[PDB]
């Protein structure tokens, strides 16, 4: 129909961007139109957001300024759009200390109709954001070495009760403390480890290898077997990570004998910058003020709790009272239960007005979902819920994903947030913001009626004349079953008295594609027909999969709108073999309703899976057409010429239907005396009447004479006394050739033929 | 001269379960002496006797919540495996395992979990993973038994699981996973909602899910945090298409979630994974005993100027219909049921006086030898 | 650590000499070799070698006879260095009395 498949606009193939989604934004104040991709980060994509414009019949494209910037993996990016401004929010992934697990949320900036930025958002310790009384206005790790000592002068007895504060510590450690790695190393005399680093990912096994440890006499070599712990196994050679805080425990007798190395040699080494150091004195030997001394050189600069005895196994909490962690409540365990820490906040968005957003929230209490309705000039927002209140079992409601899609309904008194609940009782369900008392909460209105079907991930309200109503609403179901996954999508008429809700239509692909998913990608494209009334456009991202060479397959179907609603069948279909190779998922993101191409009618976009194609669209002409005839009314036995005229006009007219309409064709035919065994008019010009095709000129008009005459041979006499009727049929030829504008179409839902009438004179007191 | 028809041995039917104790047809040698436009007849039985060969993958979660419903699959396994041997003779039992993709929402990403998903660091314990083939179909049972008896659990973050993904794989990996073409049962364990296309999204995953092979050498789906999950009619496709019937053996709680499965999957049955253990392995033996064979009587070329035909009948007074060709069919065979034919033979004219042939059941070890002898001149 | 009971040499003994007082026991001996270097005011300082102590073993040992009424008591110390030249155990100040004869 509208749609020039002829000639599409394609990013370029392969290379940057990578095209997630498509949308165009126009500038209210300028008239400049801008076609917005979004793309994942790669160490070629300069950003999430580029602006691409059309010069020298090329996209190109260059990258947005302050929008945020993604870092490491893709998460998430949500562009939305209003004549307001746009909205741009990156899922991103924050760790707070000593947590073992991450919280993601939203970082959100909105820019104004101009791409410049206005406001800032991000969404972590929502807690703080939150105000309940808001009006809704609707109008590293640890590594811990022990160095024992097992030098001699030390009787078996210590060294088994060494033995057990090593075992005692490590098991505390494991149970309490999550990040903790141990390390072990032995003294006597020669430096022998034990186990290493490597072996600690092993509770047990490290465990076991404690109790079996033998001593080995000898020396007390302390200052070399530090030396050794720090170059042998806080080193990356043997598993130590870089930014992990690393401890020690001496467990020694501070009896230091025969040792090469000043023992200030080593705690005064580059090294043993930032390494902590606890002290602890096996067995009982400290008669003397140099055995206190060596140990407290050992132990780290604030004595206090950092030298004890082995009989107190307490020595070494502050480790396992710093170093204790926290979980988030998961799949069996106990836990922190979730409130805000995985909310995903700006998974969809909706701009309200010039300072309110609304951004949906999927995965808030257990995945519940909600939406927070976002006031970014004050920086403060109201949570909007279902209400668990009514029944104490908020259970039946977790895993809903209130918040996968959020839309906003223009009713004649007040607007009514919308938010899609894709996994509601496992059909699907769409929500309505209703408000009673001091209170406002999503209620159930709409339920799907599959299992495993997504009803509600795609909502689409349609103001079918451009009047500030909202007159319809299409339900997406993109995963309905019949044989594979082809694909429905709903249309709910909406009650101007009542408000409710009520089914008109329910919409399926093509026959024939059993993997089609259409309903997946809607939007209502404005005005494509240059009629005033609002088209739609629906997407099948997987139709032709694995069809052929599988050189490319997808579809979008446009539904031009009508006076009582949705059309019943679609106006056209766009293949994705008839657009451009290589295309794949064609049909995933949609938006159009701009001009974008260099003339007054309206373009569409569709982006693919890695491309963005722009179609322009054409004129569409309906003609006028009259005619005349001499003589006016056929005489008693007339013999004589019957001469016709016929002029052609056009009834509706643009600067782009006068650009394009003077280069197709105009071909008519002529029927005369339509319906009866035997005709009474000839066609003096048999190969003219019959068939015309002719070349439009300039202005409006093109007008043809032409000649009838009465039949050859006998004259009829079973029906001299009646009218005839002639009946002109019009179609409209375009070449293919490089015609810079967009050329012409007849309207579809316009009849292509016009039937006139000759009357005949009778022989009674009134000829005609 | 005239004809003659006549049986040269004899043997009796019997309900044995390995070939030697079984027998599928009639007895072993007859005799027909044909002549010019006098036909012959003979008459031939068959039975079942043995039982069909079957594959079983066996598809276990392995995520934390499964650590208290463990013994129960592991009895399960060795309750199955006893039933099903004491049938049939050739039946082949794999394992498989999942837990969920590992992204963020679903499982966690610190590296220190990632290691060791548990809660405590004293737990035996495994990393996560999407699925991970342990076993290929295969008939040593002490080898199923002894790896199922060696698993331990993984970790996760989301009480959904991301068994539709196992599945996906199990129906489309055929070429290792080890199917051998003959008749397939997976029995799919679980105690928690399965996730569907589209959760994917709150990931990142943009990409929908394909219908191919992604696993590697050593059987890990290693591209899973790539994809999207499969959609319900992706999963009942490829089920479909590869001839699978899923036996989903379920806790008492997940049970309503998946019974609504039941009815979209057509051929399915779901079951309560109880402390028993008996009713879900009378399930894998009614699936089992739905398989029906249609039998047909293969011959051997016939010498010049020779014919032939068939006729058949099944349980009752009921024939085929069809002439001809089609009456040497007969349809709806189950374990233990019998079918009767009646095969005709006919000489239009001789050319050598001695000749033999053969015929059989379809694709069947035994088989029956016919001795012909045609003539033209007179006594 | 050490292990040294009282102290004291008695007034202008019978020679010959040397002769063997008390022992200056160190502690670490059990790893091995804690030499000795007795010093202060009556070893390595006038009056000088009065008192002199083999260097492995540890025996304190008189040279010469005595008498209090010259001098009331010799103060002492003892360096007690291992084989590799460091420090083990620090002195400790022995301090004898010549017991008086009541002359
Ligand atoms: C951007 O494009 C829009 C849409 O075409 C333009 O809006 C149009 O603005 C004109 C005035 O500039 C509006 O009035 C027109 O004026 C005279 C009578 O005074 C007459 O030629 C027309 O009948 C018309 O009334 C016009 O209604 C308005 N169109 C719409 C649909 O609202 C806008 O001016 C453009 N902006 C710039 C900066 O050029
Ligand atoms: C809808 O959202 C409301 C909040 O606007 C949810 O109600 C809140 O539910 C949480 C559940 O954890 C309650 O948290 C409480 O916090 C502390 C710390 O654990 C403790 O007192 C309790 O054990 C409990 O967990 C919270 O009090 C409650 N109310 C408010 C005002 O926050 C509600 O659950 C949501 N409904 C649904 C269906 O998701
Ligand atoms: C003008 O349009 C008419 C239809 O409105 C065309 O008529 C067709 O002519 C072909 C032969 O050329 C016939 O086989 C078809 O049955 C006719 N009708 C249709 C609907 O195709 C006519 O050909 C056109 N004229 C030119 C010059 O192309
Ligand atoms: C550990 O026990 C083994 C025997 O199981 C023994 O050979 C070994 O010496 C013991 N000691 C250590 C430190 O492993
Ligand atoms: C099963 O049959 C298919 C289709 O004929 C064949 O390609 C395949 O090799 C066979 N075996 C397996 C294990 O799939
Ligand atoms: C060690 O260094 C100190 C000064 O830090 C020095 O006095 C001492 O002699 C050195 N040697 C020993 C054995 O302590
Ligand atoms: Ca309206
Ligand atoms: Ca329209
Ligand atoms: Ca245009
Ligand atoms: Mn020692
Ligand atoms: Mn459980
Ligand atoms: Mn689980
Ligand atoms: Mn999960």
């Amino acid at each position: 129909f509208n749609v020039d498949v002829a000639r599409p606009w394609l990013t370029p193939k392969g290379g940057a961007p990578f095209v997630l989604s498509s949308l165009l934004h126009q500038d209210p104040s300028t008239n400049q139109t801008w076609l917005l991709v979004t793309s994942p980060r790669t160490k070629r994509t300069p950003g999430p957001l580029h602006r691409c414009s059309l010069v020298q019949d090329e996209i190109l494209c260059h990258p947005v300024e302050h929008v945020p910037i993604p870092k490491g993996r893709h998460r998430g990016v949500t562009v939305v759009r209003s004549h307001h401004g746009v909205l741009i929010c990156i899922q991103v992934l924050v760790r707070r200390p000593h947590s073992l697990s991450s919280e993601l949320t939203g970082t959100c900036s909105l820019l104004g109709p101009d791409l410049r930025p206005q406001a800032q958002a991000n969404f972590f310790d929502l807690e703080n954001l939150l105000d309940p009384d808001a009006r809704v206005d609707t109008g590293a790790g640890t590594e811990i070495a022990i160095i024992l000592d097992g030098s001699g002068s030390i009787d078996p007895p210590d060294f088994q009760r060494a033995k057990d504060f090593i075992s005692n510590m490590m098991r505390n450690f494991y149970e309490k403390c999550f990040e903790c790695n141990f390390a072990l190393v032995q003294y006597g005399g020669v430096i022998q480890t034990e186990f290493d680093l490597r072996d600690s990912q092993d509770v047990m096994a490290s465990l076991a290898r404690v109790q079996n440890i033998t001593q080995v006499g000898s020396v007390t070599k302390t200052a070399s077997a530090m030396q050794h712990v720090l170059d042998s196994i806080f080193t990356s050679s043997h598993g130590s990570r870089r930014k992990a805080s690393k401890v020690m425990v001496v467990l020694t007798d501070g009896g230091i004998f025969e040792d090469p190395l000043n023992l200030t040699t080593v705690i005064n080494s580059p090294k043993m910058q930032g390494v902590e150091r606890f002290a602890i004195g096996v067995g009982e030997e400290f008669k003397s003020a140099r055995t206190a001394r060596e140990l407290n050189l050992i132990a780290s600069d604030p004595d206090e709790t950092h030298a004890f005895k082995v009989t107190n196994y307490m020595a070494l909490d502050g480790l396992l009272s710093k170093l204790r962690y926290n979980i988030i409540s998961m799949e069996g365990t106990v836990g922190d239960a979730l409130h805000y820490q995985l909310a995903q906040i700006g998974f969809s968005a909706q701009i309200l007005d010039e300072r309110q957003v609304l951004l949906g929230a999927v995965g808030a209490f257990d995945w519940s979902g909600g939406a927070l309705l976002y006031d970014t000039r004050s920086r403060r927002g109201r949570f909007l819920n279902q209400t668990a209140a009514a029944a104490a079992d908020a259970e039946a409601a977790q895993y809903s994903y209130l918040g996968y899609a959020v839309a906003v309904l223009h009713k004649t008194c007040s607007l009514s947030y919308i938010a899609g609940a894709p996994r509601y009782k496992h059909h699907g369900a769409v929500f309505e913001l209703q408000k009673e008392g001091r209170e406002a909460s999503f209620l159930p209105v709409l339920e799907g009626e599959q299992m495993g079907s997504y009803f509600g991930s795609e909502l689409c309200p349609v103001d079918i004349d451009m009047d500030g109503s909202t007159d319809f609403l299409l339900v997406a179901a993109p995963f309905y079953h019949v044989h594979g996954e082809e694909g429905r999508v709903y249309v709910y008429r909406l009650s101007e008295q009542d408000g409710s809700f009520s089914l008109a239509r329910i919409l399926s692909g093509h026959p024939g594609f059993t993997n089609a998913r259409f309903g997946f990608a809607m939007a209502a494209m404005g005005d494509l027909s240059q009629d005033k009334l609002t088209d739609v456009a629906i997407g099948a991202p997987l139709e032709g999969f694995g069809a052929d060479d599988g050189a490319s397959f997808g579809s979008v179907y446009i539904y031009n709108g009508h006076w009582d609603g949705l059309s019943a069948s679609p106006s056209q279909r766009i293949r994705a073999s008839t657009v451009a190779p290589g295309l794949q998922y064609f049909g995933m993101s949609m938006a159009g309703g701009f001009d974008i191409s260099g003339d007054g009618l309206a373009d569409i976009t569709v982006g693919t899976l890695g491309q963005a194609v722009v179609f322009r669209s054409r004129p569409v002409v309906r003609l006028k057409v009259s005619m005349a005839f001499t003589p006016s009314a056929l005489p008693i036995g007339f013999n004589g010429v019957v001469n016709v005229r016929l002029c052609f006009e056009i009834s509706s007219v643009t600067t782009a239907s006068e650009s394009g309409l003077r280069e197709a064709l105009l071909n008519f035919t002529l029927d005369v005396d339509v319906g009866k065994q035997r005709r009474r008019l000839q066609c003096s010009d048999v190969r003219s009447c019959l068939g015309c095709l002719r070349e439009w000129s300039s202005g409006s008009q093109l007008c043809e004479d032409l000649l009838l005459m009465p039949t050859e041979g006998e004259l009829c006499e079973e029906d001299c006394f009646s009218n005839a009727s002639v009946k002109v049929s019009y179609q409209l030829q375009t070449p293919e050739g490089q015609t810079d504008h967009p050329q012409p179409i007849l309207d579809r839902y316009t009849e292509p033929f016009a039937i006139f009438q000759l009357p005949y004179e009778k022989a009674c007191k009134n000829k005609l | 001269p005239r004809g003659q028809q006549e049986v040269l041995q004899d043997q009796p039917l019997s309900q044995g379960a390995r070939g030697e104790g079984a027998t599928q047809l009639a007895p072993q040698r007859v005799r027909v002496t044909l002549r010019p436009g006098e036909p012959q007849q003979l008459q031939v039985r068959f039975l079942r006797a043995e039982g069909y060969p079957v594959d079983l993958y066996y598809l276990m979660d392995l995520s934390y919540s499964m650590k208290d419903d463990l013994e129960r699959v592991r009895q399960l396994g060795h309750a199955l495996l006893v039933r099903l041997q004491e049938v049939t003779h050739s039946v082949r039992i794999g394992f498989g395992s999942f837990v969920d993709k590992t992204v963020l929402p679903f499982v966690s990403t610190v590296p220190s979990k990632l290691r060791h998903p548990c809660p405590t660091r004293l737990e035996r314990c495994q990393s996560p993973f999407s699925f991970h083939h342990v076993l290929s179909l295969t008939g040593d049972a002490q080898a199923f038994e002894r790896e199922v008896g060696r698993q331990s659990v993984s970790g996760n973050l989301d009480s959904p699981e991301g068994g539709f993904d196992a599945i996906l794989q199990a129906a489309l990996c055929q070429e290792q996973i080890g199917w051998r073409n003959v008749s397939r049962l997976l029995v799919f364990t679980s105690d928690d909602t399965f996730h569907t296309a589209g959760d994917g999204k709150l990931g990142g995953i943009f990409m929908p899910s394909d219908g191919h092979c992604h696993l590697d050498s050593n059987g890990l789906y290693s591209r899973s945090t790539e994809f999207d999950y499969p959609s319900v009619g992706q999963v009942a496709q490829a089920l479909s298409a590869a001839n699978i019937q899923p036996i989903f053996a379920v806790t008492s709680a997940a049970l309503p979630v998946y019974q609504e499965l039941s009815k979209l999957i057509p051929k399915s049955a779901v079951g309560e994974l109880s402390e028993d253990s008996s009713n879900v392995v009378q399930l894998i033996m009614d699936a089992y005993n739905s398989l029906s064979s249609t039998v047909t009587l293969e011959h051997s070329s016939l010498p010049p100027g020779v014919h032939i035909s068939y006729e058949s009948q099944c349980e009752g007074p009921e024939k085929r219909e069809g002439k001809a060709e089609d009456r040497g069919q007969c349809n709806h065979v189950r374990i233990n049921q019998t079918v009767t034919f009646w095969v005709s033979l006919q000489a239009t004219h001789c050319l050598p006086e001695p000749h033999l042939l053969r015929l059989r059941a379809l694709g069947f070890s035994e088989e029956l030898i016919v001795e012909l002898h045609t003539l033209c001149d007179c006594n | 650590d050490w292990v040294i009971p009282p102290i004291s040499c008695p007034e202008n003994e019978k020679g010959p000499f040397p002769k063997n007082l008390v022992q200056i026991k160190s502690n670490k001996d059990k790893e091995g070799k804690v030499f000795y270097s007795i010093t202060g005011q009556g070893a390595d300082t006038p009056p000088v070698g009065v008192f002199i102590i083999e260097r492995e073993t540890g025996w304190l040992k008189v040279t010469e006879p005595l008498d209090r009424e010259r001098i009331a008591t010799y103060t002492l110390f003892s360096h007690a260095v291992s084989s590799n030249g460091n420090a083990v155990e620090d002195p400790m100040e022995i301090l004898i009395t010549v017991t008086d004869q009541n002359d």
